[PDB]
């Protein structure tokens, strides 16, 4: 019903938003008397210094912290520092049979991709027939993985293919 | 429902009292309601 | 200097100066004692109402209510009111704005209520202390009783244009190379600035364009340094 | 002799219409202030006090609030009386009812003192 104040606020185009002060605050401070509605001091520096500057994007850090201790990830030659951010050089040190460490180079944390790249595979897989079967199984599983993810999905599929294709 | 008063504390210990039937202008009119003139409340409080 | 009067026997400056030697009270009589015609200068006189009239009214009203505050936590309290000459200038201002209200209805209200104008008794008590504050005179007790009580026309929250302190001689300084930690004359002091708000030396911090139409006298007057206002800063519009 | 429901029913439309009138006069004062300050003087007419409007609005609001609170208190009193005493009044002998109320008060005071001594022994 009181659209008059609405059309008046619409009229309030000029920059001098101080006439409303003299218009309203006299009666407001008269009938309401909280001159200090917040006498608590408020002086904090918003941005002094806050940055990691000493590691990779911590997203993959928090991800890899969840994985099973049977996966041992290390650091490769420095080519995945910030943008690529991942050189998944992992060892499956556990009670199961060991194998060749995967590469699994994923992309920036935006994740418009996954990890499996398999650079050093060309000679690591075709040499051993059993490892060749392992690679075949791992490829067939990865192709059936809809939009696999950085560390969890890739490493899980790799381990399950390695310990399923034993036969 | 008669002879309203209004006390309120703002500062570290300052609590002001006023008669709530004046409407910030006593000589003009009244609040059309509760009866005004609680009496000599000023000196009653100034006792202490 | 706004006296754009018709040619008369004397100048408006010396006439307004001698206006101090006037009757005791009832400025409505003083105006007819001196003159009332040759004071209009513009139909669009609506420049001091939103900017200066409320300002001078608040100043004089604080000067009024300061009298009962004799026992303040200060030997001179908040101010002195022992000059009279400045009060004479204030009386010239109030009588000329009375003439303005007679000409332009955009006069200076009492700003609260009950104008029953109301500046009459105000000017009366100012002159009552004037005869106590013209020259070689002491301050009076009847005026005390006259000013003590307050009407339904007494607001508060005056600007009191001043500068923030810097008492770091050898005592204390809470600052760094950057990151100032937060803790006006023509009005334009909102809760948070939303314009240019050109920072200045002490208190001004006025807007740069000011959205003016004919008040250019003030802007063209404060382009250079100001009184304690050579410290024209560029404090950002970090509104909060 | 007016009733709380009756006073509420007669105050609500007065409250609504006073709100409408105060909002209208506030809008009028605002447009007048803007025209005199932002633009040229066009509203050559005296406005209203604008203080009495919201002042009496808050006054009627306080009146309504306190009378509704009194009615709520009366209903709560009736409920607690019916719960703590049977509905009998001139039927029940008045001195016997006074003695029963006194004994109820004494029993409650005894229970409170027992719990207080219990808390003190816990200390």
């Amino acid at each position: 019903q009181p659209l008059l104040d609405a059309v008046l606020a619409n009229i309030r185009s000029p920059v001098f938003n101080h006439s409303l002060y003299r218009t309203f605050v006299p009666a407001m401070m008269a009938i309401h008397g909280p001159p200090i509605v917040s006498p608590v001091v408020c002086s904090r520096k918003r941005r002094f210094e806050e940055d990691e500057r000493q590691s990779i994007p911590n997203v993959l850090q928090g991800e890899v912290a969840r994985l099973d201790p049977k996966f041992l990830v290390n650091l490769d030659p420095s080519h995945c520092s910030n943008n690529g951010t991942v050189h998944l050089i992992c060892k499956l040190d556990d009670k199961d049979l060991p194998s060749v460490p995967p590469l699994e180079l994923s992309v920036p944390a935006d994740y418009p991709a996954q990890s499996p790249m398999w650079i050093d595979r060309q000679w690591q897989y075709d040499a051993n027939p059993f490892l060749q079967s392992v690679h075949r199984c791992m490829t067939s599983r990865l192709l059936q993985l809809p939009d696999k993810h950085s560390v969890t999905a890739l490493l899980n599929t790799w381990a399950q293919s390695i310990h399923q294709a034993c036969l | 429902n008669m002879y309203c008063i209004d006390i309120y504390c703002r500062s570290r210990g300052v609590v002001a009292i006023r008669d709530g039937a004046y409407s910030l202008f006593d000589n003009s009119k009244l609040v059309e309601g509760f009866y005004p003139a609680p009496g000599l409340k000023t000196f009653l409080n100034m006792f202490v | 200097p706004h006296f754009l009067n018709t040619p008369d026997k004397s100048p408006g400056d010396r006439l307004a100066e001698i206006c101090a030697k006037i009757t005791d009270v009832d400025i409505d009589k003083v105006m007819i004692n001196l003159k009332t015609e040759e004071f209009v200068l513009d139909m669009n006189t609506l420049q001091a109402l939103q900017q200066l009239l409320q300002w001078v009214g608040d100043f004089v009203l604080y000067l009024l209510v300061s009298l009962p505050n004799q026992g303040s936590p200060l030997r001179p309290g908040h101010s002195f009111l022992r000059d009279g000459t400045s009060l004479g200038m204030l009386r010239e201002l109030m009588v000329v704005i009375r003439i303005w209200g007679l000409l332009k209805p955009s006069c200076l209200p009492v700003y609260t209520a009950t104008s029953d104008d109301s500046m009459s008794l105000l000017f009366r008590l100012l002159t009552k202390l004037w005869i106590c504050c013209r020259d070689e005179g002491a301050a009076s007790p009847a005026s005390d009783g006259l000013v003590s009580r307050l009407q339904p026309k007494q607001p508060l929250r005056l600007r009191f244009g001043r500068a923030p302190t810097l008492p770091s001689s050898t005592s204390t300084l809470q600052l760094d190379g950057l990151t100032r930690a937060p803790g006006l004359h023509l009005g334009a002091y909102p809760t948070e600035e939303c314009k240019a708000c050109t920072r200045c030396g002490c208190v001004t911090m006025l807007k740069s364009p000011n959205k003016t139409t004919a008040v250019t006298q003030w802007e063209q007057r404060w382009i250079k340094n100001c009184l304690c206002g050579g410290l024209w800063r560029r404090v950002p519009l970090s509104c909060s | 002799d007016f009733d709380p429901v009756q006073r509420y029913k007669m105050l609500i439309p007065q409250l609504k219409e006073s709100l409408q009138t105060l909002m209208k006069v506030a809008a009028q004062n605002l447009i007048q202030n803007t025209n005199i300050d932002n633009g040229q003087k066009s509203s050559d007419a005296p406005l209203q006090r604008f203080d009495k409007c919201l002042e009496e609005f808050y006054a009627l609001c306080d009146q309504l609030e306190l009378c509704l609170r009194l009615a709520h208190e009366c209903l709560s009193q009736s409920c607690d009386s019916a719960k703590h005493s049977p509905t009998l009044v001139p039927s029940l002998p008045y001195p016997q009812y006074l003695a029963v109320i006194k004994a109820q008060i004494t029993c409650a005071k005894d229970i409170h003192t027992a719990l207080l001594d219990c808390a003190n022994k816990v200390t």
